[PDB]
């Protein structure tokens, strides 16, 4: 298997996940910086240095991501399942291994919880392709 | 916590609609006059807008409603009471028709 | 006859795979069942696809020109798709040659858009202008067709293989005519589709 290959589909998937959610008109207006309270359980701006870094800030948008109701964030889940694969493979390269009040914002702010989700993940996908071109440390 | 009056408002193009809120910042109300409003977290309501009802209780008012643009499924405007920066989870549902 | 052959096809927003087979071979066969098993690998598609023994069944819904279509909605990008047709008889079961499919690689991307045709005077050159669609994000090539609009088009075609070329200059031999243009585009690589052709466009003259 080609790890170069791999990285480019890598790269090439987060720019895909990061188109989808530019349109997604609603969600490019609201400022990933400007922080929203109750919210502080979805990995904000977190200095993303390692792989296991990586793996845990997409699985835990994963999670949030299933919970939404919407076929675009199902979509959005599915292609971070995929990339979280693609990072086990990338991890498996370099000789190393890997490792509720949810439901009540859900039930009383459905759209802050997927607004706030959103622009949290498309900051951190942006932050990752951009740390991609530097080898990344396990 | 926040406490919104009314929880919601169904009104149709043209007229009027205001919210109060309530923020209860860790424990203590803030003054009203701290309390920003802010729509869809996506723009700042101007402050010409703000009416201050009482000391701890905001008002915005809305005037010539615009009919509300669908964001997909969100068919409704989101209407936020905030501290300053600091917003919450919490948001009023405003129906246009 | 089991060797019935499993098309899919990828929508161009990437939301959706559609796979159609026919059972034409099967339909004479009664008494038995006929359904589509598939099983899901975490990234890509096997050198050699086999049989696996743990798959889960598909919905599939019979449409009037008598073949089957399964919608997969929503789609692994990159996780490879091992599929087959079943047949549940009484007797017993067969299984027909699997095959896997990866759903990056069965993409129909949607046509470009803001197409746009010109025709510079000062030069006497058909400039053409496009918009690549917003998906795939892979290098895309072209091909443009053109000719003058009447009763029946009389087509041409040119081939643009530059992944960074957003504008095509073709010699025309008539300068005072009305030309109408469509643009339709596809993987560099091959792997894929080809999309349809997009609205058409047409010059100006004065
Ligand atoms: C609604 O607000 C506008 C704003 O100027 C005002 O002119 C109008 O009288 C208001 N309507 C009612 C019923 O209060």
């Amino acid at each position: 298997v080609p790890i170069q290959k791999v990285q480019d589909d890598t790269k090439t998937l987060i720019k895909t996940i990061v188109t989808r959610i530019n349109d997604i008109s609603h969600t490019q207006s609201v400022s990933a910086k400007q922080r929203v309270t109750g919210l502080d359980f979805i990995p904000g701006l977190h200095p993303i240095l390692s792989l296991s870094k990586m793996d845990q800030t997409l699985a835990v948008y994963q999670q949030v991501l299933t919970s939404l109701p919407s076929q675009n964030v199902l979509q959005i889940a599915n292609d971070l399942e995929n990339l979280r694969d693609l990072l086990h493979l990338l991890a498996f390269s370099k000789s190393c291994s890997l490792p509720e009040s949810l439901d009540g914002v859900l039930e009383a702010s459905l759209y802050s919880t997927e607004v706030v989700a959103l622009s949290r993940l498309q900051g951190s996908l942006q932050d990752i392709l951009q740390q991609l071109d530097v080898s990344p440390e396990c | 916590d926040v406490v919104y009056f009314p929880p919601k408002i169904l009104t149709s193009v043209g007229s009027n609609a205001s919210f109060h809120c309530i923020y209860k910042n860790e424990n203590q109300i803030i003054s009203s006059k701290q309390i920003v409003w802010w729509r869809n977290l996506a723009e700042k309501i101007p402050e010409i807008q703000y009416s201050i009802v009482s000391d701890r209780v905001s008002k915005v008012t809305f005037s010539n409603l615009k009919a509300t643009r669908p964001r997909g499924k969100f068919t409704y405007d989101a209407v936020y009471c905030c501290n300053e920066q600091a917003c919450h989870h919490r948001y009023a549902e405003l129906y246009v028709i």
